[PDB]
RNA sequence: CGAAAGCUAUUUAGGUAGCGCCUCGGACGAAUACCAUUGGGGGUAGAGCACUGUUUCGGCACCGAUGCAAACUCCGAAUACCGAUGAGUAAUAUCCGGGAGACACACGGCGGGUGCUAACGUCCGUCGUGGAGAGGGAAACAACCCAGACCGCCAGCUAAGGCCCCAAAUUCCUAGUUAAGUGGGAAACGAGGUGGGAAGGCAUAGACAGCUAGGAGGUUGGCUUAGAAGCAGCCAUCCUUUAAAGAAAGCGUAAUAGCUCACUAGUCGAGUCGGCCUGCGCGGAAGAUGUAACGG
RNA sequence: CCUCCUAAAGAGUAACGGAGGAGUACGAAGGUGCGCUCAGAACGGUCGGAAAUCGUUCAUAGAGUAUAAAGGCAAAAGCG
RNA sequence: CGCUCAACGGAUAAAAGGUACUCUGGGGAUAACAGGCUGAUACCGCCCAAGAGUUCAUAUCGACGGCGGUGUUUGGCACCUCGAUGUCGGCUCAUCUCAUCCUAGGGCUGAAGCAGGUCCUAAGGGUAUGGCUGUUCGCCAUUUAAAGAGGUACGCGAGC
RNA sequence: GCUGACGACCAUAGCACGAUGGCACCACCUGAUCCCUUCCCGAACUCAGAAGUGAAACAUCGUCGCGCCAAUGGUAGUGUGGUUUCGACCAUGUGAGAGUAGGUCAUCGUCAGCU
């Protein structure tokens, strides 16, 4: 199963590894919306970062 | 008490009549727990040693002098608020006057002596 | 004028005041306390000065207990020294107060001339206090 | 300089790191000769296949995993190497 | 006087944060062991365990906790309070047998 | 495409050199990063007195209560760091070589030393921004907040921040608080501001206040003191007639005297009294060219 | 140059920050084999005591470790 | 094997000072003035009330302690200026603050009156001349209703 | 069923108190010729032995007096994001130490011997 995680905050200022996770689900800018599996890895990079991105 | 001043030192002597009771030294143990610099208090300022700021051009030699003497009025003060007593200054006519227009209560002082000679070493 | 009598060590860090007090906040000797509800330095020349307060308030009918030591050196610079070349030399000593302290317990007198005591004390002290009761739970 | 306070106590000296610590981990593939952990005298004490030099240093005598533990009636760490 | 009410803790109400916001909703986590059984996560009403604790002999005999239901006789064995406030901030309760 | 103001050394300290960081070429190809699960070691935050010290009280150095510590630890996280395994995402990591620049950094956070938990202070660690970054907000304002400018557009949506007028957008809706222009500087502390909360005391056997009458005898309690009479201070605080009245809560006297109060009865008729907790207010609150401490 | 702390539980990490050491010693104080266990406290005992040596009973180290501190040390690394 | 080459990555085998007689190249990377930040200290105010005051804490004063305000002393920092921001004092000419020296209105008083003391309101005007010393200040003489405390680059040298 | 040896483990295994054990085993025990011991000493070590005793020790069993272990709940701290009056607070993840209830007089392995 996917789900969709959209960006809505700027990745620009954040912590290396926050923007390493933004980079690791694949979210390039603000509004960005991308299709990903539904892992407990990917997940984990989503709660990394969860007050920047949110899930559909 | 008798306050003496110089333009270098200040010496402070409690006092009963014609003897003197204790001169306040290190030794007195009555300067304890003085927050205040304890007598005999040099005058150690900036200005006296040469690191300071301002140098001879500026002409703070009086203002340099009426906090000297603030600051010994500040120790004869907290020496005073326990043993509350009169005071006597003692030193030149200038000194005297500095010290006069700069003491915490100056209406504690009863008497003040200009002509008594050899205050930095005299007994 | 408190005092340790002898130190491991002559001089301290600042270090932090942080946190309620957990501990030394029960009034344990006593019937009657005053404790602190803000944090900061209690000097030695405080707790004296309110210890004379109480004790002069209750007359030696009862019996006080100082809950504070101070045992923490304070440093001072004096006037007209640069910045740096080693730290200063000891001036006094403070207690390190954390919010809900006792600082001052009272017993075996009467709860309003314990009360008077106290308040007495607490103008002398840079805290806001209040007076506490023993419980047993 | 009222006061004089200035008191001298002058002691600004210290020695140069030594860099001590564990080095490999649990879990880790080491090799013969590796070193374990650096350490001033037996905070950690060496188990099966693993050696103790002169200066306390412990090392890999062998090949394998490292492995540490708590052994022995003095509640001793204990490092060791096993064959895995 | 010896008698209190209370109402079942859930385990979304415990931890640090629904502790805080249990306390913010004017409520006093405590627990029921001992006795034979497992313990209990109650919460108390802050007023009325205010008003229990002023009573000197609430410290000291057999106190009936009454869990919306269920009965539990109990004595309570710990009090935590705020340290500078001082209001009560966790009950421990011990079953009697 | 894109730094650095670091480490090490230096007759070095505003110079230089190796390394780090930038660029270009080649080699290599996931060896890299993020996350999930998982294997480790630790002595920090917290905590605590088991050691080293330090602290208080009681009993009798030891016992029991009770505190504290960078150079104390019977304990002890989160993180971080070192490994493993596994997905997906990704302009990865590494090595060899040509060319550098840089080795004055600054602020805002966080953890500290120093200083005064002073400094737009200083010294480290660590993050972000500036440096080398425009745009929007913060009146104006490198370093704060939001956000990273390839160029053009008289298109749309939003962020921080805003929506009465300057000035784009609510004189929007609901429930309440404030009366201080508080909002739109400032503390201990003071006060009968006002709103809310959890409880109490008293009351038609008449509460609270007011008003009328009493408020007494032993007795000037004893001691002290020059005095010492309810009322300087110290030790008691007892009894009696009672409806009630203190060996007195104030004023007053040199001490007395005197005037009150507590308390009781009468009058009056319905609620009232005092503490605690929370919100928002008040006083505390004085400076120099001109209001001048909401930008107006 | 060494030890502790600052140093933020891996390493490292500055200050004219807080405290202390070194510029040696040893042919045994090195190697090995074998053997041993300390400080104290109390009780008894000639001179002899607070404390000498002797005996007993407790004693995981409250000792020692050539030397500062830290870490360690019973298989003692301590003592023959 | 020979270095306290100890300034310990060790410049030579071999080495001190003066300069107000000075000079060059630079720095506001770095001091002295003045500004700025800070406010320990200082000054001013407030809180508590042990006490002093014949009695009597609070007329007046306020021990031990606590809390602010100012920028105002002595300082701390090194942000501006070193391709130059002239120092102290006087003279001249000022301008503002109020923490008020006089004059004005008040409360309290240990206010009989006269004089005061303390505090509140109040900044409209006013607020000396000499001796000494470069002084600012200070002492002193003689006055005055009074002879204020301060800020203004410790106001003012392209005005002296 | 018990004893001994060697281990695992390293207090829930320890300490203390009491009880049981001598046919095997173990320990004391006897003697010091011999081997070997003592800076003196057959104490320890060593040898040659069984007249005696389970006294000590040791082993086993019992108990909660100490020790040790130890929740649940709460609190403290804390990574990330936000806010702040700088104390903290909120969202989320994590989560002690102390203390309390409670638990504990261990649990196993190889080999030999007596029954």
């Amino acid at each position: 199963k996917t789900m969709k995680v959209t960006q809505l905050k700027s990745g620009a200022h954040r912590l290396k590894s926050h923007k390493a996770s933004l980079k690791g689900l694949g979210l390039r800018r603000i509004n960005h919306s991308v299709v990903v599996e539904d892992t407990p890895s990917t997940r984990g990079m989503v709660n990394r970062v969860n007050y920047l991105v949110k899930v559909e | 008490y008798t306050v003496v001043l110089t333009r270098d030192k200040a010496r402070l002597i409690e006092a009963a009549n014609d003897r003197v009771v204790a001169e306040f030294d290190t030794d007195n143990a009555k300067q304890n727990n003085m927050e205040g610099i304890p007598f005999p208090i040099d005058n150690n300022g900036l200005y006296t040693t040469g690191d300071g700021g301002s140098d001879r051009s500026a002409n703070n030699e009086n203002s340099y002098l009426k906090e000297f003497f603030n600051q010994v009025d500040k120790s004869v003060q907290e020496l005073w608020g326990e043993h509350k007593m009169p005071l006597v200054i003692v030193g030149d006519v200038r000194n005297i006057s500095y010290y006069k227009e700069v003491c915490d209560r100056p209406e504690n002082i009863i008497a003040t002596v200009s002509n008594l000679t050899e205050l930095e070493d005299g007994n | 004028m408190l005092q340790p009598k002898r130190t491991k060590f002559r001089k301290m860090h600042k270090g932090r005041n942080t946190g309620l007090a957990h501990r030394g906040s029960t009034v344990a000797f006593g019937q009657f306390g005053l404790k602190s509800l803000t944090r900061g330095r209690m000097t030695a020349r405080q707790i004296e000065a309110a210890r004379r307060t109480i004790t002069r308030k209750i007359k030696r009918g009862g019996k006080i207990w100082i809950r504070v030591f101070p045992d923490k050196p304070i440093s001072n610079k004096p006037l007209e020294v640069r910045m740096g070349k080693g730290k200063g030399p000891v001036e006094y000593w403070v207690c390190e107060i954390k919010p809900g302290k006792m600082l001052y317990e009272l017993e075996g007198i009467s709860e309003e001339l314990a009360r008077e005591a106290l308040t007495l004390a607490a103008a002398k002290l840079p805290f806001k206090t209040t007076i506490v009761k023993r419980t047993i739970m | 300089a009222h006061k004089k306070a200035a008191g001298s106590s002058r002691n600004g000296r210290d020695s140069n790191p030594k860099m001590l610590g564990v080095k490999i981990f649990g879990g880790q593939a080491i090799v013969a000769g590796n070193i374990i952990v650096r350490q001033r005298g037996t905070e950690f004490h060496a188990g099966a296949g693993v050696g103790m030099g002169r200066d306390h240093t412990l090392f890999a005598l062998n090949d394998g995993v490292v492995k540490f533990a708590t052994k022995g009636k003095f509640n001793r760490r204990y490092v060791m190497v096993e064959e895995a | 006087h010896f008698a209190l009410n209370a109402v079942d803790r859930s385990a979304e109400l415990q931890g640090k944060g629904a502790s805080r916001r249990l306390r913010k909703q004017n409520l006093v986590p405590a627990i029921i062991y001992g006795g034979n059984e497992e313990p209990a996560s109650i919460s108390i009403k802050i007023n009325e365990l205010v008003k229990a604790l002023e009573f000197e002999a609430f410290f000291s005999h057999i106190l009936t906790i009454t869990v919306d239901g269920v009965e539990e006789q109990a004595v309570i064995k710990a009090l935590q309070r705020h340290p500078a406030k001082g209001f009560p901030m966790h009950a421990d309760f011990q079953r009697i047998v």
